[PDB]
């Protein structure tokens, strides 16, 4: 990466997987080398060798190298030492949650644990730092009132409170996209879709646009027009 | 008095004069009357209290003086004013339940009520 | 392990105290509404009571019960079905009208020989006139209402927002009407046929008014239930924390024995 | 999941229905089972022996056993030399499966012995390179490419969650290592699901593209109706009263978790595996009261070995439901709606 | 017809100009069904 | 079920259900009281409160320290004791009848006992 | 507060409101900010700096940087070397504002060391001798006597929460021996009030002792009627007494 | 405390709630057994205290589940365990 970052003078875009297994790697040869190893068994050693790997990518005026570093959450708590010392040392964290996946969204990500150190109006513009925060909320309240659905029932909530459920609804399977990796899976190729659509459409559905659309019509499924079929096959 | 009642509503349960009407023709009551029950029909009524004079349609209940001068009155729901079009639409209805026909006590009272709010 | 059974049982309370918690919220909601209707009815009800008691009140007879088809009442059910039960040894064979699930099954259970009548889609809605109106109209009917010598009717009179008493009152028939004597107090002519049609209108005028009690003390009960509910959970929550925190000591102790191996090194 | 509840017992069930690919010929067909022993006693070893002669199946089983009595050594030695073992079939071009049980017991000789061999560090005692041993010994086992061998290893790696303490240092090294997850739970066992799987934390990595065409199709939302039961029920179980549509859900859904229950030392045939799930997810046992499914179970396939028997050959000879089959199994069931 | 279910009828009717607020159209329309019951068993629900 | 008979396996099966539910419903049991438990349940947890005081044996080394005559009960005898009250054929009587007695027989005439 | 949940953001506002008084030329009055930027990637502190060039706070701020990179000894000796430069103004008798951020990871390399040094673990596997360490680094800030020269050193540590685990050691220990705390909400800040600041665990001890007699008097009630509206919300799903409701809408506004 | 309890022939256990709330002695009887000293006592207090153990480990158990539906058998013991 760094032949490239600095002598092929380029900006790159690198991966490693998983860096759990870089923590766990250490931590053995700290005990092989007798250092008393520290919190949980894990190396004393394993924040300055994650800040070498982390501060190796960077941004220089010679390139730009962007990693993604997966992270493997033993029993998904994130208060565990090294998750917690990967959790600094990252700059755009993403959480994938089972459960998400489960509900049979493909992205699986948890959109509530999903948090970049960038989303301004002076970042990705004020539109849509605005419709990011309508999201978030429309999401939150949607979770929240699954309390009051879950004994009242769905039926025997308010009305206001109905429209932002079943519009989170329609974002929540919006979200389901197909991906090219689930080609083998689902057999439906991935849907790339610029970002102005996407502002432009998650907009449309916050408004009510996008209720003459059925909820399943947004499932799987990628940009707009498709997302307009889809609710025509289903009425077909 | 008067101490007229629904069950959604208290309307008066002093109302000095009320002119109801009765399987007993009409009765009036003015202070005091003699010590009656009296079953109320599907109505017009008047509830006067001093001369002020209120204008109602009434969906007949009971009535019952009791003799210390206090006019205990039930009723299910009432002003005759805010009925006062869609009684015709229901005439519609009520033509058209009659022609089949309980359904006929509904067609009958649907064509009483029209009736007795028509005489207002 | 420990940590993880004190975590999901923890979580199960918690979840608990959450809904238990939106449940009492939801519940004074309800409440206002419900305590709303038996002030109107309470007050419409005693015109017709002066008319009784100067009358003279005086009377195989039938129960009538108010409950909500919903649950979480409280102990509305059973309170309900207990002073019910006491008048269930004075009269075993009593035929039982059950406005609401909720009394029908502690009922049920004491005799499902009684049961004769029921009537569904009271709980869901508060108390209203068209329902007891039709109600009255069935019980003519299906009871053979005239037939008792008096009614009984019992429901939950809401002596306070944090109290509810089970109360019971009868119902005055043509019968009633026939032996008080003091009805001659309030004379009227044969022409009318006023016994017979006053007993089927205050057979739901009183009716209603048990029901509208009945609801209020229901839903004041279901709220008072369910604030105790959350207070027993925080409890409980308080209990599993300390062993929790207990554990965390005693794991990092046991890691403390891992730091004493370092030591033999 | 924890110890010896069941924990012999679901691996003598992948062997023992593995009886009926193995009687047919074909080598790729045939898995010539090695069932390593680790840490167990001899009388241990001496029923699984009787069970695998009482089945037959010893006919095709190798033990490599390593009884509680013997070395910490020759223990510890004990996975690695089955894994060759292994490989002379592999190499053949077999297939083969190799059940290690119970991996935690090797670590623990592997701590004892590194301890006696003075090994200084240890998370939990356990000196660091287990990982490094157990992550060999797993990758040796593989599905090979017809340039290069045909054979495939499949390993099953069994680890006995010491309280369910999956924090642990072994169980979390394995998790990472291996390709699926099999919860057990044991209030689950207890619940009636014997064994019972937590499917909620059972996961299968590679997942369908192993599973059965036909299989594949009927349990297509068999997963997610299982799953939007649990989230129900756990509600459903604060005893409100729900919509009806979700009560549609909690009354599919325990019919369903009942259907899979079925008993230790029965296998159970694929072709027979296929009605079950296209009948549940066809919703017919929706109906059918939850006490009368194992009723149900016998005598649905009971009915359709006396009836549609045509209808099972062809859904075992040609391992795929065509629409016309799909409607033939539809009705089928419907001819069975007695229980 | 008895006569609180024909004086019931006549509330109904009365709030058909309909200009009337949601109480009364609450206490003018319900769906509510009855169970009758005999011995135990139950002769079938049906709309009240 | 192919050792001690699948009469045998089956009533233990339900034993074990029965307490597994019963311990599941321990949380439920104490924040929301017993009569705010679903019917059907009110009647299993009430079996398995039951169920739990049955299991208590008097033991005849230990008949002095209990202060109760020892009561050995026989594998025939046990079988048809637990499947009795699984049906809940003596189910009716006090939970103290339950407690520490030995066979079937022994519960009825402690029923006895106790209704004097 | 919570981790990562943009803590440098509301120490670094901080700063900017003491270009205020900087600007002014009351020299006492100029407090010459000191960023200690511990275990902070060289990247995250040139986005500081640029920051901080943006907002033109660099012509009175310092920056003792020991980068996520830089060596453990050098970040153990690095709130211990900042403190002497601290100690240059306020024997100057000025007074400035130094921010340690954050401490938490002071105490991993302290203990980095101490176990390389073959020196025990303690409590929550952090040397013995932390609790020793953050109370003479903790102890070196101080507003001098008036003989001795009316100058100070006004300090601002910054301490991460886990997950909000106060009962935590290194917690423990640091809330003691500063005279206040600020307890920072993750919730809040992601319901977007920023600062995330959590009222009930956020006191000062020595507070209102030094504060603006103007905004003291107007700012009584503040206390007294958030104190209200943090009890008063508990309503949702209704109406509730006139009273009640002023107090809601007062806390919400 | 468990090497303490298991190498002894009988424990006493005290609680801190009963000796807070009042009752002194404040020994609970739940934690509280005898595995060797009820065949050393003079037979008056066998006969005098026969199963009272037994009684007052069902009134414990008793006042568990009075926390509405007390049978007779059940308030008497109650009553009894109380006084």
């Amino acid at each position: 990466a760094e032949y490239f970052r600095d002598e092929e003078g380029q900006d790159v875009l690198l991966f490693i997987d998983n860096i759990f297994r870089f923590t766990q790697a250490g931590s053995e040869v700290s005990a092989l080398l007798g250092r008393i190893p520290s919190a949980v068994g894990y190396q004393p050693t394993l924040a300055t060798d994650m800040g070498l790997l982390q501060e190796r990518i960077t941004t220089t005026k010679k390139g730009s190298v962007t990693s993604v570093q997966a992270v493997y959450v033993p029993a998904d708590d994130l208060t565990d030492p090294a998750p917690a010392t990967t959790f600094a040392h990252l700059d755009a964290t993403t959480v994938l949650s089972r459960g998400i996946s489960e509900l049979g969204i493909y992205p699986a990500v948890d959109p509530l644990d999903s948090k970049s150190r960038l989303l301004d109006a002076a970042v990705v513009g004020q539109e849509h730092y605005d419709v990011a925060s309508k999201v978030q909320e429309t999401l939150q309240t949607y979770k929240s009132l699954q309390d009051i659905i879950a004994i009242l029932g769905m039926d025997e909530l308010s009305e206001q409170d109905k429209l932002t459920v079943e519009r989170a609804r329609k974002i929540q399977r919006f979200l389901s996209q197909p991906f090219a990796v689930a080609e083998v899976f689902t057999g439906i190729p991935g849907k790339l879709v610029r970002l102005k659509d996407t502002v432009a459409s998650f907009k449309a559905v916050l408004e009510g646009k996008y209720d003459n659309i059925p909820e399943h019509a947004f499932y799987m499924v990628g940009g707009i027009e498709d997302v307009v079929a889809k609710a025509e096959k289903l009425a077909a | 008095k008067l101490q007229f009642a629904l069950p959604h509503e208290t309307l008066y349960s002093e109302v000095t004069q009320v002119n109801l009407p009765a399987k007993s023709g009409r009765i009036g009551v003015l202070a005091n009357h003699v010590p009656t029950v009296e079953q109320l029909l599907p109505g017009v009524v008047e509830v006067m209290e001093g001369s002020n004079s209120k204008k109602f349609f009434i969906s007949g209940g009971f009535a019952t003086v009791q003799p210390d001068s206090q006019l205990c009155v039930t009723a299910i729901e009432a002003p005759l004013e805010s009925f006062s079009e869609n009684i015709k639409n229901l005439l519609a209805e009520a033509k058209k339940n009659v022609s089949s026909s309980r359904e006929a006590a509904e067609a009958a009272i649907q064509v009483e009520v029209l009736e007795n709010l028509q005489s207002v | 392990a420990t940590l993880k059974e004190v975590e999901m049982r923890l979580k199960s309370i918690k979840n608990i105290e959450k809904i238990t918690k939106t449940m009492k919220i939801v519940a004074s909601t309800r409440l206002s509404k419900a305590e709303k209707a038996k002030i109107s009815a309470k007050k419409m009800d005693e015109a017709e009571q002066l008319f009784y008691k100067n009358a003279e009140t005086k009377n195989k007879e039938l129960i009538v019960a108010i409950t909500s088809d919903k649950g979480l009442c409280g102990s509305i059910h059973s309170q309900l079905a207990k002073a019910v039960r006491r008048h269930l040894n004075d009269q075993p064979n009593a035929d039982i009208v059950t406005i609401g699930d909720k009394i029908k099954m502690q009922l049920l259970r004491t005799h499902p020989n009684n049961i004769k009548l029921s009537i569904n889609g009271i709980g869901k809605d508060a108390p209203t006139f068209q329902e007891s109106a039709l109600i009255a109209d069935k019980l003519l009917s299906v009871m053979k209402a005239g037939t008792y010598p008096k009614i009984s009717i019992f429901y939950n009179d809401p002596v306070s927002s944090l109290s509810f008493e089970p109360s019971e009152k009868p119902i005055f028939n043509a019968k009633t009407i026939e032996q008080s004597p003091s009805f001659g107090k309030f004379e009227i002519d044969t022409d009318a046929n006023v016994p017979r049609d006053l007993f089927e209108y205050t057979l739901a005028n009183q009716m209603l008014t048990a029901m509208a009690q009945g609801y209020a003390a229901e839903i004041s009960a279901r709220r008072n239930a369910m604030d105790n509910a959350s207070k027993n959970a925080g409890d409980m929550i308080n209990r599993y924390s300390i062993l929790y925190n207990r554990t965390r000591q005693a794991v990092i102790t046991n890691e403390l024995v891992d730091i004493i191996t370092g030591a033999s090194s | 999941g924890d110890r010896q509840t069941g924990k012999t017992a679901v691996a003598l069930d992948t062997i023992l229905n593995q009886k009926r690919w193995n009687n047919g010929s074909d080598e790729s067909k045939k898995l010539y089972c090695v069932y390593v022993a680790v840490g167990q006693k001899r009388s241990t070893v001496a029923q699984l022996v009787q069970t695998l002669e009482q089945h037959d199946a010893m006919k095709y089983s190798i033990i490599v056993a390593a009884t509680a009595s013997e070395a910490a050594p020759l223990q510890y030695l004990a996975p690695f030399t089955a894994a060759s073992i292994g490989e002379w079939f592999r190499d053949n071009g077999k297939h083969a499966l190799i059940v290690y049980d119970d991996l935690s017991k090797q670590a623990v000789a592997y701590r004892q012995l590194s301890l006696l061999l003075r090994r200084p560090p240890g998370r939990e005692a356990y000196p660091g390179d287990v990982f490094y041993l157990h992550s060999r010994l797993l990758e040796r086992a593989a599905k090979l490419s017809e340039k290069e061998g045909s054979g495939s290893l499949t390993a099953l790696p069994v680890i006995e969650t010491q309280g369910g303490d999956v924090s642990a240092y072994i169980p979390t090294n394995v998790i990472s290592i291996t390709d699926g997850q099999i919860f057990l739970e044991a209030e689950l066992f207890y619940k009636g699901i014997r064994p019972a799987i937590n499917v909620g934390l059972s996961v299968s990595r590679v997942g369908s593209a192993a599973q059965v065409k036909a299989l594949k199709q009927v349990a297509g939302s068999l997963k997610l109706f299982l799953a939007q039961y649990r989230e129900v029920a756990a509600f459903a179980q604060f005893g409100s009263d729900l919509d009806a549509s979700t009560k549609q859900t909690l009354v599919r859904g325990e019919r369903l978790t009942q259907l899979l229950k079925q008993n230790q030392y029965s296998p159970l045939a694929t072709e027979e595996q296929v009605p079950l799930i296209y009948a549940g997810v066809n919703g017919h046992l929706d109906g059918i009261e939850l006490s009368r499914i194992g009723e149900f179970e016998s005598s649905f396939l009971s009915y359709l070995k006396s009836n549609h028997n045509e209808l099972l050959t062809e859904i075992r000879e040609k391992g795929e439901l065509s629409k016309e089959l799909l409607a033939s199994l539809k009705s089928a069931t419907e001819s069975f709606v007695a229980t | 017809i008895s006569y609180a279910a024909y004086l019931n009828v006549a509330a109904q009717a009365i709030r058909s100009t309909e200009l009337q607020t949601a109480s009364v159209l609450n206490r003018s329309q319900t769906d509510a069904f009855y169970t009758q019951y005999k011995n135990a068993s139950e002769p079938t629900p049906i709309t009240k």
